[PDB]
């Protein structure tokens, strides 16, 4: 169950900006040996560029601002993404990303009042098509 | 380090115990206690069976006999690991559907009988799920005495949906023993059953299509494999190779009311909220020794796909380390410096009592 790794000041500041909608994408990684969550990428990301942000060889955490219409409303929905490409990740890498997930999500809610509307887990970036994001957030 | 964290995966057939930080358990022995007709555990209890009443303290993953379970843990600490448990934090595993009172009992035995400085309890299925690289999915854990279908959502198992099949490696070994015994080759004693268990783990496989494979075996010897027995004799097995693990999909082969592991998976998923069914279908994670059969992931893949809705991506994840994925998962957890503040300490137990395990571990 839940293991809490410290978050870098940088990673925390980028998540603080994403909660204030100043950034639309924050990718985080676990520094496995130092047991820390660090900042990996904060590029401006629209839904069409999102598939091309997901590494192919290593697991990652992503916070993405999903802007879309749903029954007449326009929603800016912060979504959480746990990408795990497969056996390229060691058992230790796979275990740390799974165990560190909940505490990171609790700290982000408790401190930054980020409203994570959905938590998604994917094998690879090519899955993050517009329809897929819509079916995860609004499964009907 | 004289205080290295310990990991004990208490299975109904085998105890996998070791040190946090290692890649594999240092100790693997049978969960058997023999008391005279003061006590014996493991291999020696089985050996002295002529003067003992043998017992399995872990019935279908659940610890049902605590006086006996204490004997297993005592043997684990002093005879297997050769450590004093009062100086090592101990991570323990628990079965799916393990009663909350049972979890409390385990905590009290660790702190009052063994005097451990700290302890942790994790569900076997969740550790295998986490080590696979995800937090939501359905786990098929098939071990020695029990097989479970466990839907897990964000690290929490869904008890209402968990399915239990009381059929696992123990039964498949018995079935292969009977199907070999009746075609000539006669195995009877506990040691001859161990030869059968070895034949089963080395030569058995799951057929993608059972009736097609029965036909291939009837018309040719393409599916035959040989095995040299300890005395030097060579035996050759044909359809027994796949008829034996086929019992997982057709439990009626050994007179069971329970449908196959593909149907109990479908049933388990159908008991959960329609909104999460897609996440379960795309993450069927296998774990346990009885999931080591070649061809089993391919077979589960086609069987789930034949029952599931046609708009579900069906994915079977079968890690190569799945025979020990529970122990390895716990080993990684307990080896972390940041895990130090997750343990239930003796002091926290003395103040709150055993119901601390529901909050601090879950
Ligand atoms: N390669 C293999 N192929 C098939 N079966 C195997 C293989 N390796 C081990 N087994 C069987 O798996 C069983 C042991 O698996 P496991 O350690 O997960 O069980 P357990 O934890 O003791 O039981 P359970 O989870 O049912 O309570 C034995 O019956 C053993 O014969
Ligand atoms: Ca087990």
């Amino acid at each position: 169950q839940g293991v809490a790794f410290p978050i870098s000041r940088d990673a925390f500041q980028a998540l603080e900006k994403l909660s204030k909608k100043q950034l639309n994408y924050v990718q985080l990684e676990i520094d496995i040996k130092n047991e820390t969550i660090i900042l990996a990428n904060t590029e401006n990301t629209e839904l069409r560029d999102l598939p091309k942000r997901i590494p192919k060889d290593s697991a990652r955490y992503h916070f993405f601002l999903y802007k879309h219409s749903h029954e007449g409303d326009y929603l800016e929905s912060v979504v959480f993404i746990y990408s795990m490409p497969g056996y390229t990740c060691s058992i230790r890498e796979r275990m740390l990303y799974s165990s560190c997930k909940s505490p990171l999500l609790e700290i982000v809610e408790r401190q930054l009042q980020m409203d994570v509307i959905r938590k998604i887990e994917i094998d690879n970036g090519d899955e993050l098509t517009a329809d897929f994001l819509y079916d995860e957030v609004h499964p009907k | 380090d004289e205080t290295t964290a310990l990991v004990c995966d208490n299975g109904s057939g085998l105890v996998k115990a070791g040190f946090a930080g290692d890649d594999a358990p240092r100790a693997v022995f049978p969960s058997i206690v023999g008391r005279p007709r003061d006590s014996y555990v493991g291999d020696e209890a089985q050996s002295k069976r002529g003067i003992l009443t043998l017992k399995y303290p872990i019935e279908h993953g659940i610890i049902t006999n605590w006086d006996d379970m204490e004997k297993i843990w005592h043997h684990t600490f002093y005879n297997e690991l050769r450590v004093a448990p009062e100086e090592h934090p101990t991570l323990l595993t628990e079965a799916p559907l393990n009663p909350k009172a049972n979890r409390e009992k385990m905590t009290q035995i660790m702190f009052e009988t063994f005097n451990v400085p700290a302890m942790y309890v994790a569900i076997q299925a969740v550790l295998s799920l986490y080590a696979s690289g995800r937090t939501t999915g359905i786990v098929l854990d098939s071990g020695d005495g029990v097989t479970h279908n466990v839907p897990i959502y964000e690290g929490y198992a869904l008890p209402h949906a968990i399915m239990r099949l009381d059929l696992a490696g123990r039964d498949l070994t018995d079935y292969l023993m009977k199907i070999l015994t009746e075609r000539g080759y006669s195995f009877v004693t506990t040691a001859e059953r161990e030869i059968v268990r070895d034949i089963k783990e080395k030569l058995c496989y799951v057929a993608l299509d059972f009736e097609n494979e029965m036909a291939t075996a009837a018309s040719s010897s393409s599916l035959e494999k040989s095995y040299e027995l300890p005395d030097g004799q060579v035996i050759t097995i044909g359809n027994e190779r796949f008829r034996c693990p086929e019992t997982l999909f057709q439990p009626s082969f050994i007179g069971m009311e329970s449908a196959g592991i593909h149907e109990t998976t479908y049933n388990s998923i159908m008991k959960c909220d329609i909104d999460i069914r897609k996440d379960l279908y795309a993450n069927n994670v296998m774990s346990g020794g009885t999931t080591m059969y070649p061809g089993i992931a391919d077979r589960m893949q086609k069987e789930i796909t034949a029952l599931a809705p046609s708009t579900m991506k069906i994915k079977i994840i079968a890690p190569p380390e799945r025979k020990y994925s529970v122990w390895i998962g716990g080993s990684i957890l307990a080896s972390l410096s940041t895990f130090q503040q997750m343990w239930i300490t003796k002091q926290e137990y003395d103040e709150a009592g055993p119901s601390i395990v529901h909050r601090k571990c879950f």
